[PDB]
C-alpha cells in the first residue's frame, strides 16, 4: 500500500544523513539487447552465430567505446576472456545457492541480484546440476555509466549463454515441487554482469538475468492451482468480459 | 521406594554361569591426575594394585589415562551393554581396590528392586496344581444330580 | 475354458490397469490446462490443473469442502462429467446438485448408478455352481416407481421365484456394499479390448456391440467398483455411500422368444434427501409392480 | 515471554528419498494478545479439534461468543498462508490437528467496592494456537463393542499369575 | 405460573409495554417493513394483523377511527391506513403479514431478529425460502405415486 | 457461606470440562442456493438479506427526496422504476420512484 | 460423515406436500374404519363371568366439567371424559408380565406418523391401526 496520513502524523523531518549510503551496486541494467527472435535456429549452425556475435561486438560502436573506457581505466583487461570467467561466476553462484553458503554469495553476486534468487527460495531444498554448455558463452555488449557526482563508473558486461542444467525444488516437507533432477534440460540465459571502476578492490558480479521476449514458456509446475475471481461484497453484481 | 522404581525379576546375563561362568565385566576407564590430591588414593591403586589386578583378571581391559581433571572417576562397562559410572574421589587404597573389585563380580544388571530371590523355569516337575488335581472322579463322569 | 469365480475376477480387473496404465502411457509429462467456472456461485474463478489426471472432484477442493459433499454431477459445456473422470481439454465448469431445479441429468445417473450396485450384488450372491449372465441396465424415467435390472439364470433355477428372505438378503448385502465406500470410476475403451473382458457373457457383447455400433469410434464406456465392472451409458455418481436408504422391490420374471429373463425392482434414495418411514413405505409400495420402458 | 509456536514454521527438513511415503503437510499459526478470557477462550478451541476446516469455520461462523470471529480470522489466515507460503494442493484438504488457548500478561486495576474496601481486578488477556495437518480428517473413535470388553476380560483372567508362588 | 397467558411482559409493565408496540406498529405502518426483536415483532403480529381489519370497517366507523387515533401515532398515517393498507386488502383474511427470522444482530448484545412485512408493499422482496422444485429425484418419485392414484380411481 | 477448601485442578476439570458446559455442534448449517455461502435451514441468508437490506434503503432515500417534510406521507401506493423502464397503465396513477442501477437480478418486475 | 438434521416436511415441493397429508389421513379413514367391525373378523374366546375377574379399562380425553342434577335436589359437578380412539394394542400373557394378571396394552387418541418414532411406526404398520398419543 502506498498510503500517508498528513491530518495529524506530519511529515517525517528532512535529514541530513552524515554519511553518503554507500553503495556497490546500481539497480537497473541500463541498455537491454533484445536477441534476434530466430535465435533458436541459429543456435544449430555454429559459424552463423558465432559469426553474427563477434560481427556486432566489433561492429558497434558503444561496445567499443565502453571497452575503451573499461581498459583505460582498469589494464590487464580483456573481452576474449571474460566469458570464461562468467561462465564460471554462474557455476558459483548456483553451487553456492545448493549448499546455502551466503557469505561466498555475497563476495560473487551484486546488490540487486541476491534478494531476488535467495528471497523466496530459502526455506526449500535446492539442488541444481551444471553438465553441458553446448554453445561457449558469448559475450553480447558492454555499457559504461557515468555518474558526474562520484566519479564513479560502472561497467556491465552482457554475456548471453546457452546451458544444460538440472534443477530440483523441494519443498520444506522433503517433496518436490518444479523438476526433476534427472533431466538435463536445456537453457538459454541472456545474463548481466558489473563492477565498480574507482573501487581499489574492483570486483566482478552477477548483476541481472534477463529473459528474452519469446523465450521459451518454462516447465509446467506439479501441483494445481487456484486463482479466484473478484470477491464481491452483497450489493456489488459481477460482470463477465467476453 | 517400592513404589517409586522399575523393578526386575532375578536373572542372569545370557544364561551365565551355567554352561561356564564368564566374568561379565568388559572394562574399566580410569581419569586422574598425576597433580591434583583429588586423584591421590587412585594415583597409587594405580601404581601398586591395577598390574597384579590385571594378571587376575584377563578378560578385562583397563584404559588409564592421566589428564586434567579434578573428580577422579571409574567408568565400568558390561557385555551385557550397560555401563556404570563411579566416582574414586578421595578414597584410600583399600577403598579403590575394595570398589573395583565390587564392579568385577557384578552383573551389569541394573540395582533396582528385585521381586523374589529366585529365578525358577519350570518349578512345577511332576505336576502343577489345577482344581481337579484332588478330586475323585465318579463312574461315567456325571454331575452331581445327572441322571442316565 | 474352465473357470473361476475368482479368476473372471482377476481377469477383468487386470485387464482393467493394463488399459488404464495405457491410458496413462500416453506420455503426458504433466501438461497444464486451464478450467473457467461458470457457476451461480464463485464467478471468474480458475483452475489450472493437470491434463488427463486432475478431476472436476479435484477442482471442488480448490473452493470448499461443501462442493464436494454437495455435488454428484459436473456440468462441463453441456455434457455431464462424473465426478472423477479426468478431464481432456481446456473447458468451463459447472456444478449439479439434487436440490438444483433440473436435476435430469444426475437423477438418471443415480438410477444408472444404483442399479449398476443391484446387478453386482446380484451376481455374486448366487452359489458357484449355477451360472448369472448379466443383461443390461434398462433407462426409465424418474416417475417410473422403481430402478431396474435384467437377469437370465441357470436353467433348473427357472422354476422358483423369490421370498422376502432372499430380497432381504438382497438388501442386507446392498448397504453393507454402501458401508464400505467405494469410488466410481470410468474408462474409456475400444470395442477391441473391451469384448475381450466380458467374453463369457452373451448379451453383454450384444450390447457391447450396439454401443460401439452407434459410436464412430467404436467407443466403449466402462464404470468400475471395486471389483466389479460394468458398461452404462452416461455418467455415475462419486461415492457408493450417497446411498442412504436402499432396497431389493420385488422380482417379475419375463420372457421372450429366445430367453427367460427376470427383472429386477427396486428403490433407493441419496442421504440428502432421505424420505420419513410412512412415506418411505409408499414408495417402496409402488415400486413393487413391473415397470417396463425399454423403447 | 515466549514466542515458540510460530517458529515451528521455520524447521525445513530432508528431502524424500523416492519410494518413501510423501509426508503430510504442517503449518502452525496463532494469535497474541486476545482480549478475551483463557477459558471462554478454551471451549471455542475444543469446539474445532479434529474437524475438516470447511466444517470448522462452519461451526465458528455461526456461535455467538467473541471469540468466534477472531479464532475464525485466525483459520482463514492459517489456511491461505498454508497453501501461499508452504506448498499445498486443494485448501480444503486441511484438518484441525491441535487447537488450544494459553494465558497472555495481565493488566492490573482496581475494583473499587464500599466502605472502602477495594478487591485487586485483573484486566484479561488471551492467546490462541493453531497447527493445521494437510489431509483427510483423522476418524473419530468407537466406543468399544462387547466384544472388546470381553476380549479383555479374558486377557486379564489370562494374565493372572500365582503370585509368591516360588 | 404462566398457564395460559397470552401476553409476553416487555418493558416497564403494562402501559410501557403497549407505548413500545404503539412505536413499532407505527414504524411497521409507515415503512411496511421493519426489522426487530424477535419476541418483539412475534408479539406486535397479531396487532398489525387487527389494526388491518379496523381499516377495513371504513373511514366512517367512529369506534375503528379512534382506534387507529390511538395506535398510529404520526397523525399523518392515519389516511393511509384506510385509503392505502385496507382497501389493498380486500380478498385476503388473515393474510396480511410476513414475519421471518433474520440472522442475530452484530452488535455485542446479539439478540434473537426478524422482520415483519405487509403483503403487497412496494419493496424488494425478501429473500424468501423455497421449497424444492418438482424435479427433485424425491418429489419426482412422488408424481409416480400421484398418476397411479388417478389412474386407478 | 466461605468456603472451606481450595478445590483441586481435578474437581475444577470435571466441573468445566463437563459435556453439559460444552459447545455443541449446530447440524442444521446449510448453503445458500444463491450465493454460495452458509445460512441455518431456518434462517434468511444474511448476504442475500444484506443486497436486500442495502437496496431498501436507498430507495427510502429516494423516497424521502420525493418527500419534503417529517410528515409528509402519500395517499396512494408507490411503485419503483429503474433504468429503462416505464410506468404501465395498470401501475399509472400511482406515485413513481425513479432510480439509477439496472433493474437486479433478484428484484421482478412485477 | 457430517449427516444432516432431517424432519419429512423439508424437501416436499409445494405440490406434493398436501398430497402426502391426504394421503396419510386417507389410509388413517381406511385404516380404522377397517378394524370398526371386531366381532365378524377373528374374534377370541368370549368367556363367562367368574366372580374374581378384572375387566379391561379405557383412555379418554378430559373434556370439561359441567354441573348436573339428582332427584333428591342436590348438585353435583361432574367430568365429561371422552373416549377419541381406543384400541387396545398388544397382550401379555399372564406369566410374561405379572406372573399374576395378564396384561392388556391399550392406545390413546390418533396423531401425525411425521412426528413419531421409526421402532414405533413399524409396530403399527405390524397391526395397521393410525399412532396413538
Ligand atoms: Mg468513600
Ligand atoms: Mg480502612
Ligand atoms: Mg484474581
Ligand atoms: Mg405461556
Ligand atoms: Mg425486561
Ligand atoms: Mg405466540
Ligand atoms: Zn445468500
Amino acid at each position: 500500500f502506498v498510503e500517508h496520513a498528513r491530518k495529524a502524523g506530519l511529515v517525517i523531518p528532512h535529514e541530513r544523513l552524515e554519511r553518503p549510503i554507500h553503495l556497490a551496486c546500481t539497480a537497473g541494467i541500463f541498455d537491454a539487447y533484445v536477441p534476434p527472435e530466430g535465435d533458436a535456429r541459429i543456435s544449430s549452425l555454429s559459424k552463423e552465430g558465432l559469426a553474427q556475435r563477434a560481427e556486432r561486438l566489433k561492429k558497434n560502436v558503444a561496445s567499443q567505446l565502453s571497452i575503451r573506457k573499461i581498459r583505460e581505466s582498469d589494464p590487464n583487461f580483456k573481452i576474449k576472456d571474460f566469458p570464461e570467467k562468467a561462465k564460471d561466476i554462474f557455476i558459483e553462484a548456483h553451487l553456492c545457492l545448493n549448499n546455502s553458503d551466503h557469505d561466498r554469495l555475497h563476495t560473487l553476486v551484486t546488490e540487486n541480484c541476491f534478494p531476488d534468487m535467495v528471497w523466496d527460495i530459502r526455506y526449500k531444498t535446492v539442488r541444481w546440476s551444471f553438465v553441458e554448455s553446448l554453445e561457449p558463452p558469448q559475450v553480447v555488449q558492454v555499457r559504461c555509466s557515468s555518474l558526474m557526482n562520484q566519479g564513479n563508473i560502472y561497467g556491465q558486461v552482457t554475456v548471453r549463454m546457452h546451458t544444460r542444467q538440472t534443477l530440483a525444488i523441494y519443498d520444506r516437507f522433503g517433496r518436490l515441487m518444479y523438476g526433476q533432477e534427472d533431466v538435463p534440460r536445456d537453457v538459454l540465459e541472456y545474463v548481466v554482469f558489473e563492477k565498480h571502476l574507482v573501487d581499489p578492490y574492483g570486483s566482478w558480479r552477477m548483476h541481472g538475468k534477463i529473459i528474452p521476449p519469446w523465450a521459451p514458456p518454462k516447465q509446467p509446475i506439479l501441483k494445481t492451482v487456484m486463482i479466484p475471481g473478484p470477491q464481491l461484497k452483497p450489493w456489488e453484481e459481477f460482470e463477465e468480459p467476453q | 521406594t517400592a513404589r517409586g522404581t522399575a523393578s526386575r525379576f532375578l536373572t542372569s546375563v545370557l544364561h551365565n554361569g551355567l554352561g561356564r561362568y564368564v566374568q561379565q565385566l568388559q572394562r574399566l576407564s580410569f581419569s586422574l591426575s598425576r597433580d591434583a590430591p583429588s586423584s591421590r588414593g587412585a594415583r597409587e591403586f594405580v601404581e601398586r594394585e591395577v598390574t597384579d589386578f590385571a594378571r587376575r583378571n584377563p578378560g578385562v581391559v583397563i584404559y588409564v589415562n592421566p589428564r586434567p581433571c579434578c573428580v577422579p572417576r571409574v567408568v565400568a562397562e558390561y557385555l551385557n551393554g550397560a555401563v556404570r559410572e563411579e566416582s574414586i574421589h578421595c578414597k584410600s587404597v583399600e577403598e579403590i581396590a575394595a570398589l573395583v573389585q565390587k564392579l568385577a563380580d557384578q552383573s551389569g544388571l541394573d540395582v533396582i528392586r528385585i521381586r523374589k530371590p529366585f529365578h525358577t523355569d519350570s518349578p512345577s516337575i511332576q505336576g502343577q496344581w489345577h482344581p481337579f488335581t484332588n478330586k475323585p472322579t465318579t463312574l461315567g463322569g456325571l454331575r452331581p444330580r445327572e441322571v442316565q | 475354458s474352465q473357470l473361476s469365480p475368482t479368476e473372471l475376477i482377476e481377469m477383468q480387473n487386470d485387464l482393467f490397469n493394463k488399459e488404464k496404465n495405457r491410458q496413462l502411457s500416453l506420455t503426458p509429462r504433466t501438461e497444464k490446462i486451464e478450467v473457467k467456472h461458470v457457476g451461480k456461485t464463485d464467478p471468474g474463478t480458475v483452475f489450472v490443473m493437470n491434463k488427463n489426471i486432475s478431476t472436476p472432484y479435484s477442482c471442488a477442493m480448490h473452493l470448499s469442502e461443501w462442493y464436494c459433499r454437495k455435488s454428484i454431477l459436473a456440468l462441463v459445456d453441456g455434457q455431464p462429467w462424473d465426478m472423477y473422470k479426468p478431464l481432456t481439454k481446456s473447458c468451463e465448469i459447472k456444478f449439479l446438485t439434487f436440490k438444483d431445479d433440473d436435476p435430469g441429468e444426475v437423477n438418471k445417473a443415480y438410477w444408472r448408478s444404483c442399479a449398476m450396485m443391484m446387478g453386482c450384488v446380484i451376481e455374486r450372491a448366487f452359489k458357484d455352481e449355477y451360472v448369472v449372465s448379466l443383461v443390461r441396465a434398462p433407462e426409465v424415467p424418474v416417475i417410473a416407481g422403481a430402478f431396474c435390472y435384467d437377469v437370465v439364470l441357470d436353467k433348473r433355477l427357472d422354476e422358483w421365484m423369490p421370498t422376502k428372505e432372499n430380497l432381504h438378503s438382497f438388501t442386507k448385502d446392498a448397504r453393507a456394499l454402501i458401508y464400505k465406500d467405494l469410488p466410481f470410476e470410468t474408462l474409456e475403451v475400444e470395442a477391441k479390448v473391451a469384448l475381450e473382458i466380458f467374453q463369457h457373457n452373451k448379451y453383454k457383447l450384444d450390447f457391447i456391440e450396439e454401443k460401439a455400433s452407434q459410436n464412430p469410434e467404436r467407443i466403449v464406456k466402462l464404470h468400475r467398483f471395486g471389483d466389479f465392472i460394468d458398461v452404462s451409458e452416461g455418467p455415475l455418481i462419486p461415492r457408493t455411500s450417497i446411498c442412504f436408504q436402499y432396497e431389493v422391490s420385488a422380482v417379475h420374471n419375463l420372457q421372450t422368444q429366445s430367453s427367460l429373463v427376470r427383472r429386477f425392482q427396486g428403490l433407493s434414495l441419496p442421504v440428502h434427501l432421505r424420505a420419513h418411514f410412512t412415506i418411505w413405505n409408499k414408495l417402496l409400495e409402488r415400486s413393487r409392480k413391473m415397470v417396463t420402458e425399454d423403447k | 515471554i515466549s514466542r515458540k509456536w510460530e517458529k515451528k514454521n521455520k524447521i525445513v527438513y530432508p528431502p524424500q528419498l523416492p519410494g518413501e511415503p510423501r509426508r503430510p503437510a504442517e503449518i502452525y499459526h496463532c494469535r497474541r494478545q486476545i482480549k478475551y478470557s483463557k477459558d471462554k477462550m478454551w471451549y471455542l478451541a475444543k469446539l474445532i479439534r479434529g474437524m475438516s476446516i470447511d466444517q470448522a469455520l462452519a461451526q465458528l461462523e455461526f456461535s455467538d461468543k467473541k471469540g468466534a470471529q477472531i479464532i475464525k480470522e485466525v483459520l482463514l489466515e492459517a489456511q491461505d498462508m498454508a497453501v501461499r507460503d508452504h506448498n499445498v494442493e486443494f485448501r480444503s484438504n486441511l484438518y484441525v490437528a491441535e487447537s488450544t488457548s494459553g494465558r497472555g500478561q495481565y493488566l492490573k486495576r482496581i475494583r473499587y467496592h464500599g466502605r472502602g474496601r477495594f478487591g485487586i481486578m485483573e484486566k484479561v488477556f488471551c492467546h490462541y494456537f493453531v497447527k493445521l495437518v494437510e489431509g483427510p480428517p483423522p476418524p473419530r473413535e468407537a466406543p468399544k463393542t462387547a466384544v472388546a470388553h470381553a476380549r479383555e476380560y479374558i486377557q486379564e483372567l489370562r494374565n493372572r499369575t500365582i503370585t509368591h508362588a516360588l | 405460573i404462566s398457564h395460559g397467558r397470552v401476553f409476553r411482559r416487555l418493558g416497564l409493565g403494562p402501559e410501557s409495554r403497549i407505548h413500545l408496540l404503539q412505536n413499532l406498529l407505527t414504524g411497521l405502518v409507515r415503512h411496511e417493513r421493519i426489522e426487530a426483536s424477535w419476541a418483539r415483532v412475534d408479539e406486535l403480529r397479531g396487532y398489525a394483523e387487527k389494526l388491518i381489519d379496523y381499516g377495513k370497517l371504513g373511514d366512517t366507523n367512529e369506534r375503528a377511527m379512534r382506534m387507529a387515533d390511538f395506535w398510529l401515532t404520526e397523525k399523518d398515517l392515519i389516511p393511509k391506513l384506510f385509503q392505502v393498507l385496507a382497501p389493498r386488502f380486500q380478498g385476503q383474511n388473515g393474510g396480511y403479514t410476513r414475519m421471518l427470522q433474520i440472522p442475530n444482530r452484530n452488535e455485542q448484545d446479539r439478540a434473537k431478529m426478524a422482520v415483519i412485512e405487509y403483503k403487497g408493499n412496494c419493496l424488494p422482496p425478501l429473500p424468501l425460502p423455497r421449497r424444492d422444485s418438482n424435479l427433485t429425484l424425491l418429489n419426482q418419485l412422488l408424481q409416480g405415486l400421484r398418476q397411479d392414484q388417478e389412474a386407478s380411481s | 457461606a466461605a468456603p472451606k477448601n481450595r478445590r483441586s485442578i481435578e474437581v475444577n476439570r470435571c466441573r468445566r470440562r463437563n459435556p453439559q458446559k460444552l459447545i455443541k455442534v449446530k447440524n442444521n448449517i446449510d448453503v445458500c442456493p444463491e450465493c454460495g455461502h452458509l445460512k441455518q435451514k431456518h434462517i434468511l441468508c444474511g448476504y442475500c438479506y444484506e443486497k436486500v437490506r442495502k437496496e431498501t434503503a436507498e430507495i427510502r432515500r429516494q423516497m424521502g427526496k420525493q418527500e419534503g417534510g417529517p410528515f409528509r406521507a402519500p395517499t396512494t401506493e408507490t411503485v419503483v422504476l429503474y433504468s429503462g423502464e416505464t410506468p404501465s397503465e395498470q401501475d399509472q396513477g400511482k406515485r413513481i420512484i425513479e432510480r439509477e442501477r439496472k433493474r437486479p437480478s433478484w428484484f421482478t418486475q412485477n | 460423515h457430517g449427516k444432516s438434521v432431517t424432519w419429512w416436511d423439508e424437501h416436499l415441493s409445494e405440490e406434493n406436500v398436501p398430497f402426502v397429508k391426504q394421503l396419510v389421513s386417507d389410509e388413517n379413514k381406511a385404516q380404522l374404519a377397517s378394524k370398526l367391525c371386531p366381532l365378524k373378523d377373528e374374534p377370541w374366546p368370549i368367556h363367562p363371568w367368574e366372580p374374581g375377574s378384572s375387566r379391561v379399562g379405557l383412555i379418554a380425553l378430559k373434556l370439561g366439567m359441567m354441573p348436573l342434577w339428582t332427584k333428591d335436589g342436590q348438585k353435583h359437578v361432574v367430568t365429561l371424559l371422552q373416549v377419541q380412539d381406543c384400541h387396545v394394542l398388544k397382550y401379555t400373557p399372564k406369566e410374561n408380565h405379572n406372573g399374576r394378571m395378564a396384561a392388556l396394552t391399550v392406545g390413546g387418541k390418533t396423531v401425525s406418523h411425521f412426528h413419531k418414532s421409526a421402532s414405533i411406526l413399524e409396530f403399527y404398520q405390524e397391526l395397521g391401526l393410525p399412532p396413538k398419543q
